[PDB]
RNA sequence: AAUU
DNA sequence: TATAATCGAGCCGGGA
DNA sequence: CTCCCGGCAAATTGT
């Protein structure tokens, strides 16, 4: 309403640009609200959908980056590298711009293990802490797909 | 070690432990560093070769790798693995952006311009056309990603009480609302330490909320009000079309002073 | 409509008309006193009924409506005089 | 292409768990919680900053912000002060962080493992104003909820008590977000019984009950007014561009005045009575014109008391009223005179 | 859906 | 707050 | 080529 505040502390034009302490409204004309902007503090930041989606694609052209790939990491599908960190993937170094799948990313970040379950009540050929190399068995009937250090689940009998 | 003191496990007398019958193997590709004093990185560290394990010094990594601290057989596991920087989502591309030099980019792109293959200084031109925009706009690029989202005033999405004393209510009302929920959530989720997982799902249907009030439609299924097949009304669709913001209300008015009949 | 009490719609061939005529100031006049140029409408009305010739229109506000729409879409709109600084429609209403 | 499918594919890439390994990570996360509550009594640090710290490297660098409830910023200084001071620590208290870590680490775990526990049971309740994606992130909710709350020495499988904290999450996320216009939790509660209630009415009596019928059926404190004013309240507003008949040429907001903004002869209306009452009391002292503004509102906006008008200008109750109809009074005469206040009184 |  | 429950359901032109 | 997005006359009325 014209020139007065919410809960009514100051109703006339003698405060102009008072803000009301109990209610917190500012005494001014009612036209304001067709113009005062608020604005939402995101938590990550969002991309706006004009320079993406419209072709040919504004940040995609800048970055040089296709309209997939651009699809892929705003749309969480895809890692893209921002510093390897060293990091080698396939026996070839992870560059800078390159797009990792999620089984990717997690043998990169997390690294590579398996876990073989054990037929109830076949005992173990070898023992817990044991190095074992790929296609080494496990058990009757488990064989390992990768080198490593063996680790007991949870042993049944002691 | 059981839920009730009967039913343990305890040493009858002096002897040895061996494990049998376990439910299944882990298999890992990892480095073991056994100790015998104190550790002094604890479970979850990264670490690269050379780094201090245990024993004040003594034992250290052999690999790049994470930190698996085993209390029970006092060793130190290092899993491999690297520091890898790796992002998704808009906020990677918003990285990326800010780590444009354009100066740079517009001398390479020129280099490119002398190449003889047709193509190669055609797209070289596109890209250098949006370089040039920036550089002699003043935008910086990552301006196409956004932290704060501006809101419409009130009147231009009202809330009106009809003649009936029912409520009538601007579509953009219920765009924002999707999104202020989203990025609510997404707040609380990321105090509470949710897995990626989670994380994750917020943070793509973050952006769709963003993509509905911008430009629903644009980008995947339109957003509706429930039980309706109409699309919200967003801000791209108010301003464009026959029906949009120039063509209806700025092109062309409805007037007083006016009248019609039959002639 | 009829029905509401409405104006008839002056649209974009009727503008082409005007514009063809070359009238600028009638054109005008369906773009601001006689739509939504909010002041210029009251003032207009006013000095009709005091006798009074009609004074010179401002700002519609469809045009505000759209400065601020495009605000909603992180796109910055300038109003700016020739000497290229910024001009406020808004006359400090919209300014902190 | 499809958020839904691509989030169903990302949790069957976390295994479900074993009766051990769910045993595992719950004991393991139960353990950790009472490290952090030893860690607190040693250092004499709030539990909840340690909590957040272990936590932190944990996730790792990616996640660190500011957390709510704690006094300090979290910040990589911060969190490397109190990480090395926690590591200050002599081994048998030492021994309290990595039990710590290894909490936050399983609790991580079996959140993910038990993902698509709260989709199966999220799928039901559907249609009810939150989308699917939606209800599922306020499953996963009560699903954290959960795994905090969640005493594993009971013997229960986890399976029956996350459902619990799952249906309750997304229950209350259907009360609180479902409504263009909020409506609390209780009230919301309130609306579905007396739906339901008609329902029953309905399908007994062969047609639409009354009002009186559905407040019969609500049992005592019920009559037919509150549960008009119930429905009333229960209206839900409806789309400014809700498209009416024809071609999609017109939208219903188009049919709606603006009752706020003054007409051009309203605007001009109360500008000059505003213009008319200033010729008149300018023609009063300014000593009687004065009280009269302030008695009417005209300064300040309220209509002030008899006695408070008194303290302003220093003087007694009956004074201020005998001024206020002498000031009345010569108003009045100079009204018969001039006529120029008489036609805006309509 | 009408009228021109 | 504790049986157990664990992956959804119209034709047309123009430009990458 | 194929696909993906943008266009597709005006004013008026009526339930
Ligand atoms: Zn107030």
């Amino acid at each position: 309403k014209d020139y007065e505040c919410a809960c009514g502390k100051y109703k006339r034009q003698r405060f102009e640009g008072k803000v009301c302490e109990r209610c917190g409204v500012e005494v001014t004309k009612s036209i304001v609200r067709r113009y005062r902007m608020g604005h939402i503090e995101l938590a990550t930041p969002a991309a706006h959908i004009w320079f993406v989606k419209d072709v040919p694609s504004k940040i995609g052209t800048l970055l040089d980056l296709s309209a997939t790939e651009l699809e892929q990491v705003l749309y969480f599908s895809k890692y893209i590298v921002l510093d390897p960190k060293g990091a080698i993937l396939n026996g070839v170094p992870v560059e800078k711009r390159q797009l990792l799948t999620d089984e990717e990313y997690r043998e990169l970040r997390y690294g590579k293990q398996e876990t073989y379950p054990l037929p109830p009540g076949v005992d173990a050929l070898v023992k817990d802490g044991e190095e074992v190399v790929k296609g080494q068995e496990l058990a009757p009937g488990v064989v390992s797909r990768l080198d490593g250090v063996a680790l007991y689940r949870f042993p049944r009998r002691v | 070690a059981a839920i009730d003191p009967e039913e343990e496990v305890i040493a009858e007398a002096e002897g040895v432990v061996h494990l049998h019958e376990p439910a299944s193997i882990l298999v890992v590709k990892a480095r073991v560093y056994p100790f015998e004093d104190d550790v002094e990185v604890s479970t979850g560290d990264r670490v690269a070769p050379g780094d201090v394990l245990a024993d004040g010094g003594k034992v250290k990594s052999d690999v790049y790798g994470r930190v698996e601290v085993d209390l029970v057989r006092n060793v130190v596991r290092v899993v491999e693995s690297y520091d890898i920087d790796a992002r998704m989502g808009a906020e990677a591309i918003q990285q990326l952006l800010k780590e444009l030099d354009l100066e740079a980019l517009e001398k390479e792109l020129l280099e490119e311009m002398k190449h003889p293959s047709r193509a190669r200084r055609a797209k070289a031109r596109k890209r250098l056309e949006v370089v040039r925009a920036f550089l002699d706009s003043g935008n910086r690029p990552e301006w196409m990603i956004l932290e704060a989202v501006p809101v419409l005033p009130p009147d231009l999405r009202p809330m009106v009480q009809v003649d009936g004393g029912r409520f009538a209510t601007s579509d953009l009302n219920d765009l924002y609302r999707r999104l202020i929920n989203r990025n609510n959530r997404l707040k609380k989720l990321l105090a509470q330490g949710a897995p990626e997982i989670i994380i994750r799902n917020e943070k793509r249907m973050l952006q769709e909320a963003v993509d509905a009030l911008l430009d629903n439609g644009r980008r995947g299924a339109p957003v509706t009000n429930p039980g309706s097949d109409r699309p919200l009304r967003s801000l791209t669709d108010i301003l464009s079309g026959k029906q949009g913001r120039f063509r209806q209300n700025l092109l062309g008015k409805r007037v007083d002073y006016s009248g019609r009949s039959v002639i | 409509g009829k029905a509401q009490f409405g104006g008839q719609r002056f649209g974009e061939m009727e503008v082409w008309a005007l514009e063809a005529y070359g009238a600028a100031h009638t054109l005008q006049e369906m773009l601001t006193l006689k739509s939504d140029d909010i002041e210029g409408r009251n003032a207009a009305y006013e000095a009709i009924i005091k006798g009074e010739d009609v004074p010179e229109p401002s700002v519609p506000e469809s045009f505000r409506v759209l400065v601020k729409e495009l605000q909603a879409l992180a796109l910055d709109v300038q109003t700016l005089d020739e000497k290229d600084n910024p001009v406020d429609i808004f006359e400090g209403l919209a300014s902190k | 292409s499809d958020p839904v499918r691509q989030y169903l594919h990302e949790i069957g890439q976390v295994p479900l768990l074993t009766l051990e390994e769910e045993v595992e990570l719950a004991r393991k996360v139960e353990e950790g919680m009472e490290a952090i509550k030893k860690l607190s009594e040693i250092t004499g640090l709030d539990p909840d900053l340690i909590r957040e710290v272990v936590r932190a490297k944990i996730l790792g660098s990616a996640r660190v912000r500011h957390i709510p409830g704690l006094k300090e910023t979290l910040d990589p200084k911060t969190v490397e002060e109190i990480d090395q001071k926690l590591k200050s620590l002599p081994k048998e208290h030492k021994r309290y962080l990595h039990i710590a870590r290894e909490g936050e680490a399983a609790r991580q775990h079996l959140i993910e493992a038990n993902l698509r526990l709260v989709v199966s049971i999220a799928k039901k309740y559907t249609g009810r104003g939150l989308s699917f994606l939606d209800l599922i992130q306020e499953g996963n909710q009560g699903l954290i909820r959960a795994v905090e709350k969640f005493e594993y020495k009971r013997r229960f499988k986890f399976s029956t008590y996350a459902t619990w904290w799952i249906r309750q999450a997304i229950n209350r996320a259907i009360a609180d977000q479902a409504r263009t216009i909020r409506i609390p939790v209780h009230m919301v509660e309130t609306i579905n019984k007396l739906s339901r209630t008609a329902r029953q009415l309905q399908q007994e009596l062969g047609r639409e009950p009354t009002y009186e019928e559905i407040a019969e059926a609500m049992g005592p404190g019920w009559d037919a007014k509150r549960v008009e004013e119930t429905l009333k309240i229960a209206q839900e507003p409806v789309s400014l561009e809700t498209p009416i008949g024809d071609e999609k040429d017109s939208f219903y907001g188009d049919f709606i005045p603006d009752e706020h903004l003054p007409s051009p002869v309203d605007a001009a209306t109360q500008s000059l009575l505003s213009e008319e009452l200033e010729k008149a009391l300018s023609k009063l002292s300014e000593r009687e014109a004065m009280v009269l503004k302030l008695r009417k509102g005209l300064i300040d906006g309220r209509e002030h008391t008899l006695e408070e008008v008194g303290a302003f200008f220093g003087v007694t109750r009956e004074r201020i009223r005998q001024i206020e109809n002498k000031a009345l009074r010569k108003l009045k005469y100079h009204e018969s005179r001039t006529r120029k206040l008489r036609d805006f009184l309509d």
